[PDB]
């Protein structure tokens, strides 16, 4: 039946993120927040390129 | 010739408790024979299970090896029937490497509370007359279409929706298919082809047996009763799209916050009348396998309002509780033994032994003379009852191999010479005492 | 469509008649053979220095020795 | 050739059709009453009537209690599942002891399920959509069907197909002179590769070429497939089709044995009944054979109490060499044959006896003529005496090194001197242990 | 640590085809009997969990093509009871289920 | 000068296991001494391994510490040679943290059966000289070089797509299996190793290939049965051959591989080479793992087992019971036992000379005399440890041939058990626990 | 199209032009490098790092999200002999499991946790066979060390 799925986390936190004080470093966490290549992103999101 | 998956096993002849409506045991009925005191008690707790008002009540069935503890446990399983959950556990099965003991018992408990749901839905059940699917020349993808369905009485046209179109085309639906569509679920299902439109046809698109065209009105109701345990409600809720875990058993040590929340929402579905709750039975066979850690879980698990009626069985005397030094009755701590009622079984007479062998021979399709029953009754008192129950089929097979129609006394004396009683093997183990290892 | 007269597919005028028909190539009876006149072998590759079809180092020497 | 092993001569129980046992037949000798008992067990297994009824073979080391349990498999032949174990198989790291027993209880039951395969296959000679000269209203042109020309070594045929096929024949990157197949029971189409006739139109091209299919363009057969219920248990518990992230993740992750629920067993039982009732599926209740059963512990044994009773279970054969041992997983509980008295109560016991010198000599002769060996009478009459002084396995196991030594010394049969030379080079368990007792301080 | 790796396509070729002995055991011998070439095997070891995923996705495509070839013909032995073929170690398709 | 990764170990003085055609032992040959009866028995099992006709044979090699049990087993492994499996494990290698004792033994058996396969190939191997393509489908050509030839291929469309996905350049060295159509780079030709000033982390330099460009041959592969079992365990199972990260292979796979490998042998397509499994110090296998050998010695493709052990009548691990060798009686009559014997003084001289021949050391016959007495008054393996130290003391002494004064010095510096335990008693309560 | 990329470099000590392999230029684009950045190239290894934007461009905008660094006072080009120490265990580890293959810049390397594993016997056989090949070519030399077992 369409209604047995009714439990929930009481709390849902944001995944932790490492701030860093460097212009080269902040591109790396940006790339990770996007998903680190369009190949790997499409691979999980839609299954294969 | 035909042979189904379930066959003739050690309790297949038992079909109930054989009680009258006044709750007295008949001398021989529903496959149970003799054993009046324990059958009477089993009847009372069966009536308490059908009543279901009271939580965490428990029973321990005790007495000699081979005296119908498990017979009475199966007797009440068949008397309770398929609509109410009965979980059989041999006590060793909780020693998982995937999960701890208190988890394995909490699962065995919650597998034994049923939540029963009527799913009532409207279905269309028809034979496809024709389909049109319309697809844009490139566009954003705003597909559209029409479908037509028939019965031996009535037919109609449906203007199709966007998600319907992908569910139809996913299952290669075509003219001449017979299909059963659920209006609430949005799901198709295929019953076969009708004999008609499959003639206007190509090199093969499918190969299956045809089905007769559906009758009566094209739109009709369906009803299903689900029997969903608390354990599988907890597992489905443990991780999204977790539905395969019900089969693979791979979900270990489920979050307490799931059980706390499902205990509330299952009460709400009772107060809404949306679902029935049907508390059942947990039969922990050979319970003297549980550690004192596990018995101390049962002390405080067996006091939840969601607890099933719990039945132990055991054959042990004063023996030490598994995982400790301490001697106690039945191999159980008095911490637990104080909490549950004990049902006492008894040894068997000639009359009971012969009557058990006779009802067993009936279920195994065997004819034997009263002389062969006389010697087998002697064997079932000179030796334990299960050995006599093990000569019956062997004697029927030796009788068959010499092309006899009925087992004679010398067919049993032949088989008795051929397959040993423990008491005779443990005697021959004295002549070869230098040759067997590690005495 | 699918119907009592079987299936049909249909395109509005100006959609590409997109089922472009496909038909078999018509190759030579013999496969290409080695250029050395004593050699019965298929062409494996051709010489870069002279352009002849060849089948082996034996034929590569025997060719390049006489150009 | 195939290579010889410790049971390769055991071809059957060698009974008369009266059920009595011959002195020596089907590669066995002696144990007559225990072979007669195994005869009743073969009839029991062939009958398909029963569930969970079980036997223990008990007797000293090297008396034949594995050879008889294999002879039962030979009398049944390849068609019924016979599933072997040692008791020591149960101690997996992945999964609980009782589940390793429950899976082997499900290996010993087989479906035999028969189905048709039908397929169209061949080199695609042309793809030819066929139009209707009248279109339907408002549309430029319309197709009733596609013709696919297919070729095989037996001939060429124009198949007619519904126009939805052409969409899939540009998901598959098909071109004329590919070889392709279409599942006649399903309508699916697949590409195998360019046909081998074209394996010369370039000196290199990036595909392995496929030889032309042989037989007709349309192929049909029946196949009688067989699966154990344990194969159904695993295939349902861990699906293998890859069109979702749970399956791909679950297939890149390490494979793991998992504690399959009594619910999956239940649902598979409910559906194999649906097909057995319809005559679609045959069923073969098989045999589970456990050797070294004394290696199971009291938790295993106290699970076998349920499993041997259960109305689904296979016929079970146990073997043990033990005396009155302590049960594994208990401190000091001595019990006959190393098995708890309340499991030993649930099984028939078959007593397996020691051999006399003449029977050992007769076994050694039956070994030699199947190990590929010729022996002189003065060698055999010494080797049966060595077996009398020592053990069956030792005196049998001396044959092939005696052959090696005889062949090195340039001769076609084992002589007396070769048997005693090998007996001088190789000690038995009894002669070895005496040296350990004499030299006690030096080990 | 990546140059001294035995997964380098140079060492795979030199292990696989340039051996001294008439019989000589060497690693990567199984790559003749699975559909994997030296550089594809090196790339599968060094590009990590993305190359794992693509080499998996292709293996499912290869499974349906293999199953047809494996189940609809029996032309004896490839040069009269001799010589195995590409993919012959992939037996995961022979199970009925 | 150039020290290889392998150097002088405890056994590396052996070069085989010396025997005549009659399997008669020589007194001193192939770096072994004495032990005549045990070497005959080792020879007879060695010929039985070479013939391979019968599965699941087992030898137990037994006798006192230092009497050469592993010296027979390693010498036998070299006399058998390569080209036939010899899995050697110490008994305690089977107690894995991820798979049963059943599995670690099963894999040790299955890793010791070699299947030989013939495989037929043509493969291109050369330096790519240039690539040309044009647009009308596509058309192109490319040139390959080897030291013997420069040659051209008029490659097809999928190949042009594949090369332009691999981005190959003039001066790369590449290989293509012509039957399979798969490209594989090896590196850049040495002549090209300067036209860049800074170069990619994955670049590597190789010589230009030689001989014919598209070599055509059949070849023989030997691959052990365990690898076929692992490859079939999961979709990418071959990664686990190296990663070690596999265990508990489903029995349905192993019995399928028996049927298929027997079938290939009947079809003539493959041949089975039975190897050896050597379990050094078998005595510490647990009772459960000993009982598993009682069925694994019976499979019609088991290896031979060779078990070394060093124990008197002793408690079997995991039980109360005592038995010969620490091995259960129900396995001991499936075994066949080969017994060593202690060395005479006359033999002990020859083994010490053989170690000094291996280490490249020279000693007075006085020093061999005193060292032989030391190696007889205390265990042989202690005298085998004085010779290197005597050589290094001789170097520090600025000598060249070692002398009794060097032996007596090293004997004063490095103690054996018998002297060390004697001195331990004189200070016993200063040591911890008893 | 791209045989190589010419790159020009400047420091307070002078200038050079370098001819980059396309794999190194792919790394410059990985680091999002443009003209007027200050770059470190390790030409023997192919490592590339952006140090910052050169401070001659520090007035291109008054406030922009880049860090500016002074034009390097060091030489454009530097050489050393360096000697690398690597154990056979580092090879046994780094070649046994599939590598992460993902220089942070990815996301699949978030899912499968790294863990220790029972590295096979056979792989060590091949590491020994590759190391033998390299010490014969003189690219490496060997130092058998000591293992010291306390307690
Ligand atoms: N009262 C009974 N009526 C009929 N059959 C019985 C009865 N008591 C025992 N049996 C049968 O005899 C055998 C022994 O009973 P079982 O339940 O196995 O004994 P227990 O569990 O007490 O050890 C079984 O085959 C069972 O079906
Ligand atoms: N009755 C028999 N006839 C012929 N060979 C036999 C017979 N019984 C045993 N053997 C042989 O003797 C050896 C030991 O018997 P086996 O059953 O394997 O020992 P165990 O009883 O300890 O399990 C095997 O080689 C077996 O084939
Ligand atoms: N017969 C022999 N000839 C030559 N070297 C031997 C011989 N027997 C033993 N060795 C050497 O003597 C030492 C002890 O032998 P080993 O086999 O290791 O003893 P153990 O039987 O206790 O395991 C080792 O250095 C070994 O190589
Ligand atoms: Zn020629």
């Amino acid at each position: 039946p369409s209604f047995l799925c009714v439990a929930s986390p009481r709390v849902t936190a944001v995944p932790l993120d490492s701030y860093c004080n460097d212009r080269s470093a902040e591109y790396e966490r940006r790339v990770l927040k996007e998903g680190g290549s369009l190949a790997a992103k499409q691979c999980l999101l839609n299954g294969a390129p | 010739d035909v042979t189904r998956i379930e066959r003739i096993g050690a309790h297949s002849h038992i079909r109930g408790l054989g009680l009258d409506d006044a709750l007295e045991p008949r001398q021989a009925s529903q496959g149970m024979v003799g054993q009046l005191a324990a059958r009477r008690a089993a009847g009372v707790v069966l009536e308490m299970i059908r009543e279901g008002k009271i939580a965490g009540r428990a029973v321990l069935i005790a007495g000699q090896p081979g005296t119908g503890k498990t017979a009475i446990a199966m007797g009440m399983a068949q008397a309770l029937g398929p609509d109410t959950p009965f979980t059989a556990i041999a006590g060793s099965e909780i020693f998982s490497l995937e999960m701890s003991k208190t988890e394995a018992l909490t699962q065995a408990f919650r597998r034994s509370i049923g939540v029963r749901i009527k799913e009532e839905t409207e279905i269309i059940e028809g034979e496809v007359v024709e389909i049109q699917i319309d697809r844009p020349a490139t566009g954003t993808g705003s597909k559209v279409g029409k479908l037509t369905l028939k019965t031996t009485e009535m037919e109609t046209i449906y203007d199709l929706g966007t998600k319907m179109i992908e569910s139809l085309t996913k299952d290669k639906v075509q003219a001449g298919d017979v299909i059963t569509i659920d209006k609430a679920t949005g799901k198709i299902s295929k019953l076969g082809r009708s004999f008609t439109r499959a003639r206007d046809y190509d090199a093969m698109g499918s190969q299956t047996k045809f089905v007769q065209c559906p009758d009566g009105e094209l739109q009709k109701r369906k009803e299903v009763v689900h029997t969903v345990s608390l354990h599988e409600i907890d597992v489905i809720n443990s991780r999204t799209q977790g539905f395969l875990a019900l089969f693979s058993g791979d979900t270990g040590e489920i979050k307490s916050e799931v059980r706390e929340q499902i205990n509330a929402k299952v009460a709400e579905w009772r107060e809404e009348g949306k679902a029935e709750i049907i508390p059942g039975v947990l039969f922990i066979d050979e319970v003297h396998m549980l550690d004192i850690e596990s018995f101390s879980f049962l002390n405080r698990a067996l006091e939840s309002d969601m607890a099933p009626v719990l039945i132990m069985a055991t054959n042990r005397g004063i023996t030490r509780i598994r995982g400790t030094s301490y001697q106690s009755p039945h191999g159980i701590p008095i911490d637990l033994l104080d909490r549950l009622l004990i049902v006492s079984t008894t040894p068997y007479s000639e009359k009971d032994t012969k009557q058990i062998l006779r009802i067993r021979c009936e279920e195994e399709d065997v004819e034997m003379s009263e002389d062969a029953y006389t010697v087998l009754t002697r064997i079932g008192l000179e030796t334990s009852l299960r050995y006599a129950i093990q000569l019956i089929t062997a004697a029927s097979l030796v009788c068959r191999k010499r092309k006899g129609t009925e087992v004679q006394v010398d067919d049993i004396k032949r088989v008795y010479s051929l397959f040993l009683d423990e008491s005779r093997s443990t005697q021959y183990m004295k002549e070869y005492q230098d040759a067997f290892l590690f005495n | 469509c699918s119907g009592a007269q079987g299936s049909t597919l249909s395109f509005p005028p100006g959609v590409p008649a997109p089922t472009a028909v496909s038909q078999r190539p018509s190759p030579s009876g013999p496969p290409p053979r080695c250029s050395v006149p004593g050699c019965p072998h298929p062409r494996r590759y051709a010489c870069s220095r002279t352009g002849q079809a060849l089948c082996s180092l034996q034929c590569y020497r025997i060719n390049l020795q006489m150009r | 050739t195939q290579r010889i092993a410790s049971h390769s001569h055991v071809k059957g129980l060698g009974l008369d059709e009266s059920g009595l046992a011959k002195q020596a037949a089907s590669g066995l000798v002696g144990q007559e009453n225990a072979r007669e008992a195994c005869g009743v067990i073969v009839e029991l297994i062939k009958s398909k009537k029963m569930a969970g009824r079980a036997v223990l073979l008990a007797g000293p080391p090297g008396t034949g209690k594995t050879a008889l349990a294999l002879a039962i498999a030979q009398e049944l032949g390849s068609k019924v599942p016979f599933c072997p174990m040692v008791g020591s198989e149960v101690y997996s790291t992945e999964i609980k002891k009782t589940e390793v027993l429950m899976e082997n209880f499900r290996r010993a039951i087989g479906l035999r399920i028969k189905e048709t395969k039908e397929v169209y296959e061949g080199e695609v000679t042309e793809l030819t959509p066929c139009e209707t000269e009248n279109p339907m209203g408002g549309y430029g042109k319309t197709i009733s069907h596609v013709i696919i020309g297919l070729k095989t070594a037996k001939g060429t045929k124009q198949l007619k197909l519904d126009p939805s096929i052409f969409e899939s024949l540009q998901k598959e990157r098909v071109e004329a002179g590919d070889v392709i197949y279409i599942e006649a029971n399903s309508g699916a189409v697949k590409r195998q590769g360019r046909c081998d006739t074209y394996a010369t139109e370039f000196d290199l091209e990036a595909e392995e070429y496929v030889p032309l299919p042989k037989g007709d363009v349309h192929k049909k057969k029946e196949i009688i497939q067989d699966v154990t219920l344990h194969d159904l248990d695993v295939a349902n518990a861990r699906p293998q089709g890859g069109q979702d992230i749970l399956s791909m993740m679950g297939q890149l992750m390490k494979p793991k044995k998992t504690e399959i629920t009594d619910k999956l067993r239940g649902e598979i039982n409910k559906v194999v009944n649906k097909y057995i009732d319809q005559g679609i599926a045959e069923l073969v209740p098989g045999v589970l054979f456990v050797d070294e059963v004394h290696m199971l512990d009291i938790e295993c044994f106290t699970y076998l109490h349920r499993a041997l009773e259960s109305s689904i279970a296979p016929i079970v054969i146990f073997a043990s060499n033990r005396g009155n041992c302590v049960i594994r997983g208990t401190e000091d509980i001595t019990s006959p044959h190393g098995i708890p008295l309340d499991l030993l109560d649930r099984v028939m016991i078959i007593r397996t006896m020691l051999y006399t010198p003449q029977e050992m000599k007769q076994i050694i002769k039956i070994r030699a003529q199947t190990e590929g060996i010729n022996i002189s009478e003065e060698a055999l009459n010494h080797l049966g005496e060595i077996g009398t002084k020592t053990t069956l396995r030792y005196s049998v196991q001396l044959l092939t090194p005696a052959n090696l030594l005889a062949k090195i010394n340039g001769k076609d049969s084992i002589e007396k001197e070769h048997v005693e030379e090998i007996s001088e080079l190789f000690y038995d368990a009894k002669s070895s242990a005496k040296i350990l007792a004499d030299q006690q301080d030096k080990y | 640590l990546r140059v001294l790796s035995p997964f380098a396509p140079d060492y795979i070729q030199r292990s696989l085809f340039h051996r001294k002995g008439i019989n000589e055991e060497s690693c990567f011998s199984f790559l003749r009997f699975i559909d994997i070439s030296p550089a594809e095997m090196a790339n599968l070891m060094l590009q990590g969990l993305l190359a794992r995923w693509l080499a998996l996705f292709l293996s499912l495509k290869a499974s349906y093509r293999l199953h047809q070839l494996r189940s609809w013909g029996a032309p004896e032995g490839e040069s009269h009871q001799r010589y195995l073929r590409n993919k012959d170690f992939l037996l995961g398709v022979n199970f009925p289920l």
